[PDB]
RNA sequence: AUCGAGAG
DNA sequence: ACTCTCGATG
C-alpha cells in the first residue's frame, strides 16, 4: 500500500504508455518501470527502510521517469519500514501510468486553494 | 418434485381429533416391537426385528423399505406398536380420567343422578361438550351413594401417577371401570362413539413412532422407548418367574414412570427423568410448545428459500417502490419463467 | 469503577480480642436496665456486647487503621444516633480510596492531611522512576 | 387454539372430546398449507 | 504501527517527515506546533496526521522472530 | 466484494458509445445527449459555455446517479439552429479559451524566479 | 447521509483511512482410538476417499496443509484429514474449507503436537478489509 | 483475589475439613505452572506456550498425609504469585513474547 | 413486523456495492433508520404470487 | 517439506512420520515456511 | 424507622475468582476425599484427575458447579476473554 | 460555487465498528435442509434460510395475499406429499408406487385412498400426535 | 442440544 | 410472556 503511495518521477510520463493499451502481455519497458527493494537488518541497531532504497531495473530508454522524489533534507525520502537484527524485506515493483481518478496515490497534486469574492460582493454566502 | 401417484389430489376439508383404540393401535401397526436393542446385533450394521425395523423405515440412503419401496425420500412413516405388561395411565388424561371416576361410581358404571333429579336435567340438557361435563362434573363429584349397586364412592385424590381411595387403585381396575360405562353414558360427558372412548385414554398397547420422527446422526426418543421397552421386559421377567409383592409394583411403576414421561416430561413430579449426558430429555410435549415448538416454530412461521438479507442504506435517486439489490444477491435469487414465444430470446440470451 | 476494589477479608478474631481487651463488656453480661446508654457493638453481624464510651473506641480503632495495625480494607461504622457499632471484615465489600479531612490545623482550619510535600514527593518518586501509594496508606 | 399459549393441553383435551375443525381458520389452513380463505382466497375461480 | 506515507484529507506526502519531527522534540527541545509548522504542515490535517500518529513499530520489532 | 471496477469511471465498456445524441420529444428543437464516462468536470463546463450562446433558450445537465459515471445534457435552440453546433461552438470556444490561458500561464511563469 | 448514514471521502480511503487487518484462525487435530486408529494429515484424492469437499484440495501439499502465502477465496480447502473407517474408497474426508463468505491470504500456519501427543494445527488467514458502503461507524 | 485463595483459602480447604479414620492432611504446596508431556517429560509452561498449544496454564498441588502426594492441578491466574510473569520485567515479557 | 406496511413490495434495481438502497420517504412505514439497520427481502415463483404483490 | 521453530532461528526440514520437536531447542512449536511460488498485490 | 434498602449496594457482595474457586475446590476436595475413603474401605493410588478435571471443566464451560445441570450458575461464570480492544 | 450556510467542519476522533456489510450479505435460492423437519437450515455461516416469522404471517394476511402466505409456506419451505385413507383418515396407508398398490392394514382398504399437499412439518406434528395416542384424522369432504 | 456475547 | 450475528462446551 505505502509502496502504491510513494511519489516517482512522473515528467517524461506522457511519452510512456498505459499497459492497458500496450500490445505486450503484462507489461514492458514501453509501459511500465519496474524497481527493486531489497532490505536486511546489519547492525544492533534498527535498520530503517526508506525509498532512496528503490532501485530501478527496467531500461527507461532516456525517459526521465520512475525515480522516486525525495524532498527530505538528509536525503532518504519516504520512510517505508524498519526492520529488527535479523528481518529481511526482499520485492519487486512494477509501476504503470494511472490516474487519480483510479486511485488517490497517482495524485500530483495536494490541496489547491481556491476563493473568489473576498467581500461575498456576489453574495454567494449568508453568513 | 417427487413422483406421479394414481390417487387423486384433495385437500383436507376436516379434522377430527380423536383418542387411539388399542384395538386400532395393534391393527395399524406393521412391526412388533420386543427387542430394546437399536439397530447393531453383534457387530453388524442391520436391523434387528425389535426397534428400529425396517420395515418401519429402512435408514441408509437405500432403495428398499418395507417392500414398498420408494426410497426414504417417498416413503413417509409407517407406525409400529408395544404392548405393555399392564395398562398404565396417559398422562395427558390424568385429570380428566380422575374426574370421570368422580362422576361414575366404582365397580357398577353408573351415573349417579338421572332425569329423575331435578338439576341434572339441566346439566344434561347442554349441548356443549365441555360445558356439560363442567356442569356435571360439580354435580356429581358430592355424591357418596348411589340401576342399583349402591356402594360407598370412595374419595380419590392424585398422588405421584396413581390414584388412591378413601372409605390405591389400580389401573387395570380403572380399566374394567371404563370399559363398563356403555354408549349412553359416554354421550351424556363429551366423549364419543367410535372416536373417543375413557376405555382408550388408559394406554394398554402404544404406538411406536417411526425413524423419520426420531432420527440418527441416537435420538432421545429412541433412548426413552429404550427405557420403555427395558421397564417392560424387566415388569414380564418378574411376573413370569419369580414375582414378590413389593417388588413387581416397583416396576409396574416404573413402566409408569417411563411411558409417564415419554410424552410430557415437565410434570409436577420432580423426577424428571434425566439422561446419560445429564440433560433433562426431550419428550414429545416439548417438542410442540413455543416459542420454539413444532407448531408456531415450523408451522405458523418457518425458514424459507428465495430470501435475502442486507444492511439498509438511503438512495435519494432511487423512486420510492424501488429498492436497490446487490448485484451478488441478483445472481444468488432466482425466478423460474416458462419458455414462451414472447420471451424464448431473451430467456436463450440469460441462459 | 476506576478506583474501586473488592475487601481481600481478613481475620474478626484479633479485633474482637482488642474490643474485650478495651472496655467492651461481653453479651453474656448485659444488662440493659442499668445501661440503657450504651452503644452495642457488632462485627460481622454478630453482636459481641455493647460498650459505653464509643467515642475513644471509635477513634481509637481509625487510628489503628490509619497507621496500619488494623487492615485498612476492613470497614468501621460509627451509628450514633442508633448507638450502634459495626465492624466489618467481610470479603466481597467493594470499597473506594478517599483522602482524609482532619481538623488538626492548628494555623489554620479543617484541611486534607495531605500536603504539597507529599505529591512532590510522588512526582519524585514517578520522575525517578520510594514514596509509593502504600506509603500514602500507612 | 393450541397455535397460541396452551399448545398440547388443548390437543389432548381437543383429542378426548373428539372435536370437529372446519378447517376455515387462518392458522388451520396455514398448519396445513392450504390457499386459506383469506381475501383472494375467499372465493373460487372457475370457467364459464 | 508506522508513520503514514501520505496525509489522508488532502496528499501530502509527511512519510519522510517523521523522523525529523522526533528531532524537532528532542533535539531542538522545540514544542509540538512550532516542530510541525517548520516541516511544512500548514493545513490542520496533515498537522493532525503526524500529531495525532502513534508509532507502534518500535514496540513490535521488541520480539525476536 | 459488489464493488465495481474504478476504471469503469473513464474507460467505456463493451459497446457504450462516448455520446448518445436522442430526439427530446418535450418541446420542440430539443436534445438529450448522454455523455458515458464523464462527470460534473465536463458537464458544468460545457452546460456553462452554452448559455453564452445568445441562441440557445435551454441547456442544463444532471447526473441521474453518482454510482455511475455518465450525465445527461439537454439542450434546446432557436429554430434554424441545429444544437450540435452549438455544442460544438461551445467546445471549441472552452479549447480556445484553455489554449490562451495556456499561454498567458507560460509567459507569465517564465518571468519568475524561486 | 441521512437517517444515520454518511459520506466517506473515498480519496482519503485510498491513502489508507480506516483500513484494518483481519486474521482468522482454523484449528483441526488428528483423532485418536482405543485400537491405535489415527486420522492422518495428507493430501487425499478423488479415488481413495469418500464424499470430499466441492472445493479443490491444488493448494495443499505433501503434509496436506497450505503453505503460508498462498492466496485463498471460496470454498478452497485449508486443511486435508482422513478418517480410515482390500477395497476401493478406504478413507472418509475430514477436509476443512475456507469459509464460504471469506477470501484473503494464508498468514501463517502452526504444527503443533498436544498434550496427549496428538499432531494438531492452527492455520491463520489474512485479509485487509478496506472500509465500503455499508460498514459501521 | 486469586492470591488470597492460593496463599490462604486452599490450606484451609484442606486441613480444616478433611481427616480420615487415620490419614490427616498436612501443609499445601503449590509449584509453578508446568506440563507433563506426552513424551513423559515434565517441564515448565509458559502462557504463549499455553495458548499456541492449547494447553491449561496450571501449577500442581502437593499434600503432606500422615498415618509428597499429588492431588491435582489448578489452574493459575495470569499475573499472580505463582505465574513466571509477576517477577517478569518488560524485557522478559518481550522475549517470553508476552505483550507488556 | 409490526403492522403491514412492514411488508412492502418493491421493483428491483440492481445496484453495485452490498446494501439494500432504499427511498428515504419509505423510512417511516418501515421504521428504519441506517445505523446498522438490516432488512430481508422475498422472492415470488409464480406469475399469481407476483401479482398478488404488485397489485396488493 | 521444511518448517521453522517459534522461539529459535532455525530450518528443519522433517517432514512427515517426524513432527515434534526441534533442532537443539526442547520446544514443540513449530511454523510451516513461506511459499516458492510467489504472490502479487495490487499496490492501492 | 422505615423498611430496609434491599437495593443498598453496601449490604451486597462481590465474589470474585477468590470465593468461587474456594467452594468449587471445596466440592472437588471433598469429593475426593470421599473416594479416597472409598478406595480405603476397599482394602498411594489417588484420583488426581478429580481435581484437575472438574476445576478445567468448570473454567472452561462456565457452569460453576462441575457436572450437574441443577446449578442456578448455568449464567456462564467464566467467559472467553473478549480482545477486539485494549479498553475491551 | 460558494455554499450559502457555513459549515460546521473540523477534526472529530470516529472509530471504526466491527459491523461491514460482507460479514452480514445473505442470500440464499434453494439450499439445504435440515433432517427432521425438512425445512432450511439456521444461519448465514450455513447457507441457510429466513425465518418467515409469525408477525410476517400477519402481514400477509393483512394483506390479503393467500397464495402469496401458501407459496412461503409451501414451495419456498416444505411441501410434501402424503397419502390418506379414505376410512379412519390417517397416514397408515402403505402406497406402493411404481405398481398402483395402494393397502391400508387396519381397514382393508385399496381403491378408496386420498392424496393430499401438506407441509412435512404437519406431517411430522401429526405422527407426533399419532405416537402420543391421538388421532388427527384427514377428511378431505365437508 | 444447551449456554454466553452482540446487532437493529 | 420480533428477527438476526457470532462464539463456546458436551
Ligand atoms: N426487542 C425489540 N423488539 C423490537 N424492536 C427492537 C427491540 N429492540 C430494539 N428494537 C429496535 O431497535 C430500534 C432502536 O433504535 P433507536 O436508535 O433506539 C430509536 P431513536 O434514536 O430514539 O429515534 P430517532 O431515530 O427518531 O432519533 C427501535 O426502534 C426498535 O425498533
Ligand atoms: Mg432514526
Ligand atoms: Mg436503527
Ligand atoms: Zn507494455
Ligand atoms: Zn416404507
Ligand atoms: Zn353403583
Ligand atoms: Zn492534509
Ligand atoms: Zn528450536
Ligand atoms: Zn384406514
Amino acid at each position: 500500500h505505502r509502496l502504491g503511495l510513494i511519489p516517482l518521477q512522473s515528467m517524461d510520463i506522457e511519452q510512456l504508455e498505459y499497459s492497458r493499451d500496450c500490445f505486450c502481455e503484462d507489461h514492458c519497458d514501453k509501459c511500465s518501470v519496474v524497481l527493486t527493494l531489497q532490505a536486511f537488518g546489519e547492525s544492533e541497531s534498527t535498520t530503517n527502510v526508506y525509498s532512496k532504497d528503490l532501485v530501478i531495473v527496467s531500461n527507461l530508454m532516456g525517459r526521465n521517469i520512475g525515480h522516486p522524489i525525495i524532498q527530505d533534507k538528509e536525503g532518504n525520502g519516504v520512510l517505508i519500514c524498519k526492520l529488527r537484527k535479523g528481518q529481511e524485506l526482499k520485492l519487486t515493483c512494477v509501476a504503470k501510468k494511472g490516474i487519480a481518478k483510479e486511485h488517490a496515490k497517482w495524485g500530483p497534486a495536494a490541496a489547491i486553494e481556491f476563493e473568489y469574492d473576498p467581500w461575498n460582493k456576489l453574495k454567494h454566502t449568508d453568513y | 418434485g417427487q413422483q406421479y401417484s394414481s390417487a387423486p389430489l384433495r385437500t383436507v376439508k376436516e379434522v377430527q381429533f380423536g383418542l387411539f383404540s388399542p384395538e386400532e393401535v395393534r391393527a395399524i401397526s406393521v412391526a412388533k416391537i420386543r427387542f430394546p436393542e437399536t439397530m447393531d446385533e453383534t457387530q453388524t450394521r442391520a436391523k434387528i426385528g425389535g426397534l428400529n425395523d425396517p420395515r418401519l423405515g429402512s435408514i441408509d440412503r437405500n432403495l428398499k423399505c418395507q417392500t414398498c419401496q420408494e426410497g426414504m425420500n417417498e416413503c413417509p412413516g409407517h407406525f409400529g406398536h408395544i404392548d405393555l405388561a399392564k395398562p398404565v395411565f396417559h398422562v395427558g388424561f390424568i385429570a380428566k380420567i380422575k374426574k370421570v371416576c368422580e362422576c361414575v361410581c366404582m365397580h357398577c358404571g353408573k351415573l349417579l343422578l338421572d332425569e329423575h333429579n331435578e338439576l341434572m336435567r339441566q346439566a344434561l340438557a347442554i349441548k356443549d361438550s365441555k360445558k356439560r361435563f363442567a356442569a356435571i362434573w360439580t354435580l356429581c363429584k358430592t355424591k357418596m351413594v348411589c340401576g342399583g349397586c349402591g356402594n360407598t364412592q370412595p374419595t380419590i385424590r392424585k398422588d405421584g401417577l396413581k390414584l388412591v381411595g378413601s372409605w390405591v387403585l389400580s389401573t387395570e381396575e380403572i380399566l374394567n371401570i371404563f370399559k363398563h360405562i356403555s354408549v349412553k353414558d359416554f354421550t351424556s360427558l363429551g366423549f364419543n362413539e367410535v372416536f373417543s372412548r375413557p376405555e382408550w385414554m388408559i394406554l394398554t398397547c402404544l404406538p411406536v413412532p417411526p425413524p423419520p420422527v426420531r432420527p440418527s446422526i441416537e435420538d432421545d426418543l429412541t433412548f426413552k422407548l429404550a427405557d420403555i421397552l427395558k421397564a417392560n421386559i424387566s415388569l414380564e421377567t418378574l411376573e413370569h418367574n419369580g414375582a414378590p409383592h413389593h417388588a413387581i409394583e416397583e416396576a409396574e411403576s416404573l413402566l409408569q414412570f417411563h411411558v409417564a414421561t415419554y410424552m410430557d416430561n415437565d410434570i409436577a413430579g420432580q423426577p424428571q427423568a434425566l439422561q446419560k449426558s445429564g440433560r433433562p430429555v426431550k419428550s414429545i410435549r416439548a417438542r410442540l410448545k413455543g416459542k420454539e415448538g413444532r407448531i408456531r416454530g415450523n408451522l405458523m412461521g418457518k425458514r424459507v428459500d428465495f430470501s435475502a438479507r442486507t444492511v439498509i442504506s438511503g438512495d435519494p435517486n432511487l423512486e420510492l417502490d424501488q429498492v436497490g439489490v446487490p448485484k451478488s444477491i441478483a445472481k444468488t435469487l432466482t425466478y423460474p419463467e416458462v419458455v414462451t414465444p414472447y420471451n424464448i430470446d431473451r430467456l436463450t440470451q440469460l441462459v | 469503577s476506576l478506583m474501586s476494589c473488592i475487601s481481600v477479608g481478613t481475620d474478626p478474631m484479633p479485633i474482637i480480642t482488642f474490643l474485650s481487651e478495651w472496655g467492651m463488656e461481653p453479651l453474656e453480661d448485659y444488662v440493659p436496665h442499668q445501661s440503657p446508654d450504651a452503644t452495642r457493638v457488632f462485627v460481622n453481624g454478630v453482636w459481641h456486647g455493647v460498650h459505653r464510651n464509643p467515642a475513644r473506641l471509635m477513634e481509637t480503632l481509625r487510628t489503628l487503621r490509619r497507621k496500619g495495625d488494623i487492615n485498612p480494607e476492613v470497614s468501621m461504622i460509627r451509628d450514633i444516633r442508633e448507638k450502634e457499632l459495626k465492624i466489618f471484615t467481610d470479603a466481597g465489600r467493594v470499597y473506594r480510596p478517599l483522602f482524609i479531612v482532619e481538623d488538626d490545623e492548628s494555623l489554620g482550619h479543617k484541611e486534607l492531611k495531605v500536603r504539597k510535600g507529599h505529591i512532590a514527593k510522588l512526582m519524585a518518586t514517578e520522575y525517578q522512576d520510594e514514596y509509593t501509594w502504600s506509603s500514602l496508606l500507612n | 387454539r393450541c397455535s397460541f399459549e396452551e399448545t398440547v393441553e388443548i390437543l389432548f383435551e381437543a383429542g378426548a372430546s373428539a372435536e370437529l375443525d372446519d378447517c376455515r381458520g387462518v392458522s388451520e389452513n396455514v398448519i396445513l398449507g392450504q390457499m386459506a380463505p383469506i381475501g383472494t382466497g375467499a372465493f373460487d375461480v372457475m370457467i364459464d | 504501527m508506522i508513520v503514514p506515507v501520505r496525509c489522508f484529507s488532502c496528499g501530502k506526502v509527511v512519510g519522510d517527515k517523521w523522523e525529523s519531527y522526533l528531532n524537532l522534540l528532542q533535539e531542538d527541545e522545540l514544542d509540538e506546533g512550532t516542530a510541525l509548522s517548520r516541516l511544512g504542515l500548514k493545513r490542520y490535517c496533515c498537522r493532525r496526521m503526524i500529531l495525532t500518529h502513534v508509532d507502534l513499530i518500535e514496540k513490535f520489532l521488541r520480539y525476536n522472530p | 466484494m459488489n464493488a465495481p471496477d474504478r476504471f469503469e469511471l473513464f474507460l467505456l465498456g463493451e459497446g457504450e458509445s462516448k455520446l448518445k445524441i436522442d430526439p427530446d420529444t418535450k418541446a420542440p428543437n430539443a436534445v438529450v445527449i448522454t455523455f458515458e464516462k464523464e462527470d460534473h468536470t465536463l458537464g458544468n463546463l460545457i452546460r456553462a459555455e452554452l448559455l453564452n450562446d445568445r441562441k440557445v433558450l435551454f441547456a442544463a445537465y444532471k447526473v441521474e446517479h453518482p454510482f455511475f459515471a455518465r450525465f445527461k445534457l439537454r439542450i434546446q435552440t432557436t429554430e434554424g439552429y441545429d444544437p450540435k453546433d452549438a455544442l460544438k461552438n461551445a467546445c471549441n470556444s472552452i479549447i480556445n479559451k484553455l489554449g490562451a490561458l495556456k499561454t498567458n500561464f507560460e509567459t507569465e511563469w517564465n518571468l519568475q524566479t524561486l | 447521509n441521512q437517517e444515520d448514514s454518511m459520506i466517506m471521502n473515498q480519496s482519503s480511503i485510498d491513502r489508507g483511512l480506516f483500513r484494518s487487518l483481519f486474521f482468522r484462525s482454523y484449528m483441526d487435530q488428528e483423532k485418536k482410538y482405543g485400537m491405535s486408529i489415527t486420522e492422518t494429515f495428507e493430501k487425499p484424492q478423488r479415488t481413495n476417499t469418500l464424499r470430499m469437499k466441492h472445493g479443490t484440495y491444488d493448494k495443499l501439499d505433501d503434509d496436506g496443509l497450505i503453505a503460508p502465502g498462498v492466496r485463498v477465496s471460496g470454498e478452497d480447502v485449508i486443511i486435508g484429514k482422513t478418517t480410515p473407517i482390500t477395497a476401493y474408497h478406504s478413507k472418509r474426508d475430514a477436509s476443512t474449507p475456507l469459509r464460504s463468505t471469506e477470501n484473503g491470504i494464508v498468514d501463517q500456519v502452526l504444527v503443533t503436537t498436544n498434550q496427549d501427543g496428538l499432531k494438531f494445527v492452527k492455520v491463520r488467514v489474512r485479509t485487509t478489509k478496506i472500509p465500503q458502503i455499508g460498514d459501521k461507524f | 483475589s486469586f492470591n488470597q485463595f492460593v496463599d490462604y483459602t486452599l490450606q484451609d480447604i484442606i486441613c480444616e475439613d478433611s481427616t480420615l479414620i487415620e490419614i490427616s492432611f498436612g501443609k499445601i504446596y503449590v509449584t509453578k505452572p508446568m506440563v507433563n508431556e506426552s513424551d513423559g517429560v515434565t517441564h515448565a509452561l509458559y502462557p504463549q506456550e499455553a495458548r499456541l498449544r492449547n494447553l491449561t496454564y496450571s501449577s500442581g498441588l502437593f499434600v503432606d498425609v500422615k498415618k509428597k502426594v499429588f492431588i491435582g492441578r489448578l489452574p493459575i491466574m495470569l499475573r499472580s504469585k505463582n505465574c513466571y510473569l509477576s517477577e517478569a520485567t518488560e524485557s522478559d515479557l518481550y522475549k517470553l513474547k508476552e505483550c507488556p | 413486523s409490526l403492522h403491514k406496511m412492514s411488508m412492502m413490495a418493491h421493483r428491483v434495481k440492481v445496484i453495485p456495492y452490498s446494501t439494500f438502497r432504499l427511498n428515504l420517504s419509505v423510512t417511516s412505514p418501515y421504521n428504519a433508520d441506517f445505523d446498522g439497520d438490516e432488512m430481508n427481502l422475498h422472492v415470488p415463483q409464480s406469475e399469481e404470487t407476483r401479482a398478488e404483490l404488485s397489485q396488493l | 517439506l521444511k518448517y521453522i521453530c517459534a522461539e529459535c532461528s532455525s530450518k528443519l526440514s522433517l517432514s512427515r512420520t517426524d513432527a515434534v520437536r526441534c533442532k537443539d531447542c526442547g520446544h514443540r512449536i513449530l511454523l510451516k515456511a513461506r511459499t516458492k511460488r510467489l504472490v502479487q498485490f495490487e499496490a492501492r | 424507622k422505615d423498611q430496609d434498602d434491599r437495593d443498598h449496594f453496601g449490604k451486597k457482595r462481590l465474589d470474585l475468582a477468590g470465593p468461587l474457586l474456594a467452594q468449587l475446590f471445596k466440592t472437588l476436595f471433598k469429593k475426593l476425599t470421599k473416594d479416597i475413603f472409598r478406595y480405603m474401605q476397599r482394602t498411594l493410588a489417588i484420583n488426581a484427575k478429580t481435581i484437575t478435571s472438574g476445576l478445567k471443566y468448570a473454567l472452561a464451560t462456565g457452569n460453576w458447579g462441575e457436572q450437574k445441570k441443577a446449578m442456578s450458575s448455568r449464567a456462564g461464570v467464566s467467559q472467553v476473554l473478549n480482545r477486539y480492544t485494549y479498553s475491551s | 460555487k460558494k455554499l450559502m450556510a457555513q459549515i460546521f467542519f473540523g477534526p472529530t476522533y470516529y472509530q471504526r465498528l466491527r459491523h461491514m456489510v460482507d460479514d452480514k450479505i445473505h442470500a440464499r435460492a434453494r439450499g439445504p435442509m435440515q433432517v427432521l423437519t425438512r425445512q432450511p437450515v439456521e444461519g448465514r455461516s450455513r447457507d441457510g434460510g429466513l425465518r418467515f416469522g409469525e408477525m410476517e404471517r400477519d402481514c400477509m394476511i393483512a394483506h390479503g395475499a393467500a397464495s402469496f402466505l401458501k407459496e412461503r409456506l409451501m414451495e419456498a419451505s416444505d411441501a410434501f406429499r402424503v397419502h390418506i385413507c379414505g376410512i379412519c383418515g390417517l397416514m397408515t396407508v402403505i402406497a406402493k408406487l411404481n405398481h398402483n398398490q395402494f393397502e391400508c392394514k387396519g381397514c382393508d382398504n385399496k381403491i378408496d385412498i386420498y392424496q393430499i399437499h401438506i407441509p412435512y412439518a404437519a406431517k411430522l406434528l401429526f405422527q407426533e400426535l399419532m405416537a402420543m395416542n391421538i388421532t388427527p384424522r384427514l377428511y378431505t369432504d365437508r
